[PDB]
């Protein structure tokens, strides 16, 4: 088990660590997060209560450095840091056990949403969507655009997902113009599979990180992302079929874990209604397909 | 965007650009099989393809082989438009070739994009008109080259005939589309007026009848009428 020191908690905050979040107020006496699973990559994020404006946050990985928290009052956030130290570090943590100034980590036992949300997802490919390799731990916000979004504007805060585009030379073969637009087996196998992402699982890997990024910061650009690989899948006659029963598996949790509340702007309608009820795979989703029956029938 | 009402004298200025209708290319007659089925046969279409400014018509037709053995025609038909619209452009000279691309009908636009991915700068609009393209298979010329082709094959019509000689290319659109309009809401009454006079002749080298000006007011008089007619006819009014 792993923990993330905070230096203190100057302002008003909505701390959240993965899919947990508790509120801190205002000098309360906070300094961090105990008892953190060791071997998945975690996010710990951020809202201010003064200002909703902007959730930010962090992805690490726990192993990869000791990390924590300290707010920047002339930056104005909650920043996260690597301290080298690690006498000093361990010597912090445990003072602060020891006064019991740490929230724990609140897993459940039987629980393995997070797991199952992070499977595929390395902190090695994290760092290369965001670049900034003097840190081990990846910064991320609501605002942050990608590099399609810069195509259609400062390169060194950006999301670089790995580009879709239906309707590119890239997508379709010259000859196969019909082919390639109605099937895109070979855009998904080839190009993207074989070509760029070299293997499914780290394609799996940045569609989850795609969408963890949107429903823990509102991230439009990474809601975007997360759609376009859903639907290049969909729309291929020929997947894996390893691939297609892994698919299922990924988007059941991640429609499991969506907030209620939050389906209207995350959720496309257009994509969501052709993967399960037009595409190649309408019917290879069952899982998929039944959870989005029961909680958002609606959308469909 | 899309072409419409408010953008119309857009399609007279010196940009090149092209109207193609998919309306004629895949097309068939329904019939009863021996045992009380039915089935298609198709016949020969045409992509239309018309420079509005110039009157410049390349009909390219689509013989009936295109089809054999192929699943889905209608949606192929799409895609074979845009190839042939495509490999048009490609044989232009770069100085010939469209800026845009006007289609009639919204389902052509991923097919011809897709298409002219090698053409980024040649823009691919709908359009908000409901241009009568359709009954160009009602010019008897068109029709007769169409029906007789044994194998594919692109031809060129002016479709304006010599209009342009006497008339702006906006004044001789808008008679294009009356006349086609026309033929659409009613071929015989249309065709009949066109031809009533044995002695205005449709020259060898046109697709019309050689009226004069003044005639042609004349027609273009009694294509309104039967338009606002059939109107009638049609609403009860
Ligand atoms: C509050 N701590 C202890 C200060 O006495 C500040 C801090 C400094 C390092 N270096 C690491 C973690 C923390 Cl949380
Ligand atoms: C009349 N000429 C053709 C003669 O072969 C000009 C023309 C060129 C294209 N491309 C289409 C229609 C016409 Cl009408």
């Amino acid at each position: 088990m792993n923990t993330v020191p905070f230096t203190s908690a100057p302002i008003e905050v909505t701390i959240g660590i993965d899919q947990y979040s508790f509120n801190v107020k205002e000098n309360q006496p906070f300094h961090g997060i105990k008892d953190i699973p060791i071997g998945h990559v975690h996010v710990i994020h951020f809202q201010h209560a003064d200002n909703s404006s902007m959730r930010y946050g962090y992805w690490f990985d726990c192993r990869m450095g000791n990390f924590y928290i300290q707010y920047d009052p002339k930056d104005g956030l909650y920043k996260m840091m690597e301290e080298r130290d690690g006498a000093k570090f361990e010597n912090i943590v445990h003072n602060f056990k020891e006064r019991q100034m740490m929230v724990s980590y609140p897993k459940i036992d039987e629980d393995d949403t997070w797991y199952n949300l992070t499977e595929f997802v390395q902190m090695d490919k994290i760092r290369k969507i965001v670049r900034k390799d003097e840190n081990q731990f990846s910064y991320v916000d609501s605002s942050m655009t990608t590099v399609q979004e810069n195509e259609l504007s400062d390169p060194a805060h950006s999301l670089n997902y790995t580009v879709i585009n239906f309707k590119s030379r890239e997508a379709i073969r010259p000859g196969h113009e019909m082919e390639d637009f109605l099937d895109k087996s070979y855009y998904l196998n080839t190009v993207m599979l074989q070509g760029i992402f070299k293997n499914s699982s780290n394609y799996f890997g940045e569609l989850q990180f795609a969408f963890l990024n949107a429903m823990f910061f509102g991230n439009y650009g990474s809601s975007l992302q997360w759609h376009a690989m859903i639907e290049l899948i969909c729309s291929s006659a020929t997947v894996p079929k390893h691939m297609l029963d892994k698919l299922d598996e990924i988007l059941y949790y991640q429609i499991k874990t969506l907030p209620e509340q939050y389906s209207d702007i995350l959720l496309n309608e257009r994509v969501w209604n052709i993967c399960l009820y037009s595409s190649f795979q309408k019917n290879s989703l069952h899982n998929t397909e039944k959870i989005m029956e029961n909680k958002y029938p609606e959308l469909l | 965007g899309a072409m419409n009402s408010s953008n119309y004298a857009e399609l007279f200025n010196n940009d090149i650009k092209l109207f193609v209708d998919d309306t004629n290319v895949y097309r068939v007659t329904v019939h009863k099989t021996f045992e009380g089925n039915v089935a298609t046969k198709a016949i020969n279409g045409c992509i239309f393809t018309l420079n509005p400014k110039t009157g410049h018509l390349f009909l390219k037709i689509i013989h009936t082989s295109v089809w054999a053995g192929q699943k889905r025609l209608s949606q192929l038909a799409k895609w074979k438009t845009a190839e042939e619209v495509s490999a048009l452009v490609r044989s232009l000279p770069k100085e010939e070739q469209p800026k845009q691309i006007i289609v009639t009908r919204k389902a052509m636009l991923d097919p011809l994009e897709v298409h002219m991915l090698d053409f980024p700068n040649i823009a691919i609009r709908p359009t908000e008109l409901r241009l009568p393209f359709s009954a160009a298979m009602s010019i008897d010329k068109l029709s007769d080259v169409v029906m007789k082709a044994t194998e594919p094959q692109m031809v060129l019509f002016n479709i304006y005939d010599d209009w342009l000689d006497r008339i702006s290319s906006y004044t001789a659109f808008s008679r294009l589309t009356l006349l086609l309009r026309a033929l659409k809401t009613n071929e015989e009454s249309a065709k009949m007026i066109l031809l009533s006079d044995p002695t205005i002749t449709i020259k060898s080298y046109h697709l019309w009848p050689s009226f004069t000006d003044e005639q042609w007011i004349t027609i273009e008089s009694q294509m309104r009428d039967l338009i606002l007619t059939e109107y009638g006819r049609k609403y009860n009014v």
